[PDB]
């Protein structure tokens, strides 16, 4: 498992910052790891060393071995957890409508649907008059990105695969190690 | 739920979201039945306790 | 501690921040709940 | 029929919080508002 | 699609319309408010041919009007999604294309019309045709189209369409 | 999420027997029929010619043995009534082309078969 360690290498770089880093450095060691000598070694503070434990526990990154004095192990099997959510949230502000371009009233900032529209449609000036106001219609402006969001978010998401594929890969073959 | 919504949007210590989410119980549970036993009264008047939802249809 | 415990200390060789992982990090916050390991499969499959 | 080994615990109640001891875990709204999604 | 079904409505009487010919009093209001008016979630109401039982008078307290239920079978119809049919064009535009199917009115986007007929604003009568002129679709010519999508509101109909399928065109 | 190309129908069109411009056409003159007596009663409607004004224009039969025939002509076929409407009032004349109109006749019959019937529409349509 020393590349499962590597995994763990990676998403110590990629996610967790210094503050946990530091102490997820000590995890790397799974011999043995008590509470004193990790507050000693890391010159931290115990009450916020403490935070740090519990929200590792909150990961179920260590499995707590009781005397008492502990012991920690890592758990997380939730890199799969954090990927087929997150990937589900981003298609969700990913996947847009359509075109959806309603009309729109520039004057009143009323929306309407190219169905809107229609019916307003005035045979005379053959365009789009807004209901209350004759004032001509535009697109729906800004109304939601939701089509750039799709765009942001597919280069902004699937660019960090690449950075994620030293990891990405040792996971898969490290796994496949495992068996 | 303003002051909640960022605190949690930061990745709080997960402390202070303990004393808070007790505060948002609380307050929840105050608008709808103020008379249960236990659990301090809210006052904002001149030592006027709230008129609860069940309070309004006595 | 604010300024009271140190440690100077060194690592490095490149890293990726997420921004999304952020929102992740916190739309990720069941803990204990459990049966959520078959749903990741299910979605997979 | 249903296929489980494990115990329950003595939930308790306090205040606006409820307790559950067989390890003293009190409950969140969350976690009893997932179990009871399940319900047939 | 054009179909006869049976649905059935209640009347309102004023009180000073009982004695005799009270009967047909209700037939006469019958015609008015159902037909020539046409519905959502039915479709359109067309005509009637038959009423079926009128049923018995509840005299409600107060208010003196007395409604009696009344069973009917009236032609109806309702175009659905997927849809073909013949359609007249009533204008002509840039942006699209506008048939309508008696009373009901029809857009056809021009994405949703073949590129071979261009539109020409040029022409007196605006228009749809092939470069080489082999066809020139214009205001009321007779067209075949495939309902997109269809819509029903308060009393009017509207579909849209798209002339890009197969055996689409003047009829 | 209502659409005809899937076949969807709300429950209530079980009993909903269709018919097409011809008979539209020909009982639109018998409300006319019923405007000539029974005297005392005011002016028409008006989707009442507006939808007689333009499917009296355009007609997909001539009279009524030539429908009297055609409803007879799909008596014996395998099929749904809806099959019948929509092409009583397409007129179409290529067998690919109408499961090119149709997105749920393909695979069901040979080709030729309903090209067979609309040699027999265009047989009995008398053009002009
Ligand atoms: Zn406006």
């Amino acid at each position: 498992p020393a590349a499962l360690k590597r995994l763990a290498k990676y998403v110590i770089r990629g996610f967790y910052g210094i503050e946990h880093a530091l102490a997820l450095d000590i995890l790397i060691r799974n011999s043995c790891v008590k509470e004193e000598d990790m507050l000693e070694l890391l010159k931290f503070d115990r009450k916020q060393l403490r935070s740090v434990l519990n929200n590792l526990k909150g990961d179920k990154f260590i499995k707590c071995r009781m005397r008492y004095f502990i012991n920690y192990r890592t758990l997380v099997n939730v890199v799969k957890y954090k990927l087929d959510h997150m990937r589900r949230r981003i298609e969700t502000d990913e996947r847009d409508s359509t075109n959806r371009a309603s009309f729109k009233c520039p004057v009143c900032s009323s929306t309407f649907t190219d169905l809107e529209a229609n019916q307003l449609f005035d045979p005379m000036t053959g365009t789009f008059r807004c209901t209350f106001c004759h004032t001509e219609v535009e697109e729906d402006e800004s109304a939601m990105p939701k089509k750039d969001a799709r765009t942001l978010l597919a280069r902004f998401n699937e660019q960090i695969e690449p950075i994620y594929a030293l990891l990405r890969e040792t996971e898969d073959v490290n796994l496949a190690y495992e068996i | 739920n303003n002051q909640l919504r960022r605190n949690e949007q930061n990745g709080a210590a997960a402390h202070v979201i303990a004393e808070d989410v007790k505060l948002l119980q609380f307050h929840v549970a105050t608008m709808v039945d103020n008379e249960l036993p236990g659990l301090p009264r809210a006052m904002q008047k001149s030592g006027r306790p709230l008129k609860s939802l069940k309070q309004r249809l006595k | 501690p604010d300024k009271k415990k140190i440690l100077f200390f060194n690592d490095k060789s490149c890293q990726f921040s997420v921004d999304e992982e952020f929102q992740k990090l916190w739309r990720s916050v069941t803990v204990d709940s459990m049966d959520e390991e078959k749903i990741e499969e299910y979605l997979k499959r | 029929h249903g296929g489980c080994g494990r115990y329950q615990p003595r939930i308790r109640r306090s205040g606006l919080e409820l307790y559950a001891e067989w390890k003293k875990i009190l409950l969140s709204p969350e976690r009893v508002h997932e179990i009871f999604k399940r319900i047939s | 699609m054009f179909y006869h079904i049976s649905l059935e409505h209640e009347i309102l009487l004023h009180p000073r319309y009982f004695g005799p010919n009270l009967l047909n009093t209700v037939k006469q209001k019958l015609f008015t408010e159902v037909e020539g008016t046409c519905t959502g979630k039915y479709g359109f109401v067309i005509a009637v041919t038959t009423i079926d039982n009128i049923g018995a008078g509840v005299i409600q307290p107060g208010r003196g009007f007395v409604l009696y239920p009344v069973k009917y079978k009236a032609i109806v119809f309702r175009p659905f999604k997927g849809e073909v049919v013949d359609a007249v064009v009533t204008q002509v535009n840039k942006v699209g294309l506008f048939t309508e199917i008696g009373p009901m009115s029809c857009f056809i986007s021009r994405h949703s019309i073949p590129s071979e007929m261009e539109f020409d604003p040029n022409s007196n009568p605006p228009c749809y045709k092939t470069m080489d002129e082999d066809i020139v679709i214009q205001q009321d010519d007779e067209i075949r189209l495939k309902i997109v999508g269809t819509r029903v509101d308060k009393n009017d109909i509207f579909a849209i369409g798209s002339l890009m399928d197969d055996y689409l065109g003047l009829v | 999420e209502e659409d005809a190309s899937q076949l969807i129908f709300p429950k209530e069109f079980e009993t909903a027997e269709t018919l097409l411009n011809s008979e539209v056409h020909m009982l639109l003159e018998h409300r006319k029929q019923q405007n000539e007596s029974a005297e005392d009663e005011q002016e028409l409607s008006e989707v009442f010619m507006k939808t007689l004004n333009y499917t009296a224009r355009f007609s997909r039969f001539k009279n009524r043995e030539t429908i009297a025939s055609v409803r007879s002509l799909l008596l014996q076929k395998k099929l749904h009534k809806f099959e019948l409407a929509c092409l009583a009032n397409l007129c179409p004349e290529t067998a690919e082309e109408s499961k090119a109109l149709i997105p749920s006749l393909e695979g069901r019959f040979e080709d030729e078969e309903l090209q067979q019937i609309l040699d027999d529409i265009q047989t009995k349509r008398s053009f002009q």
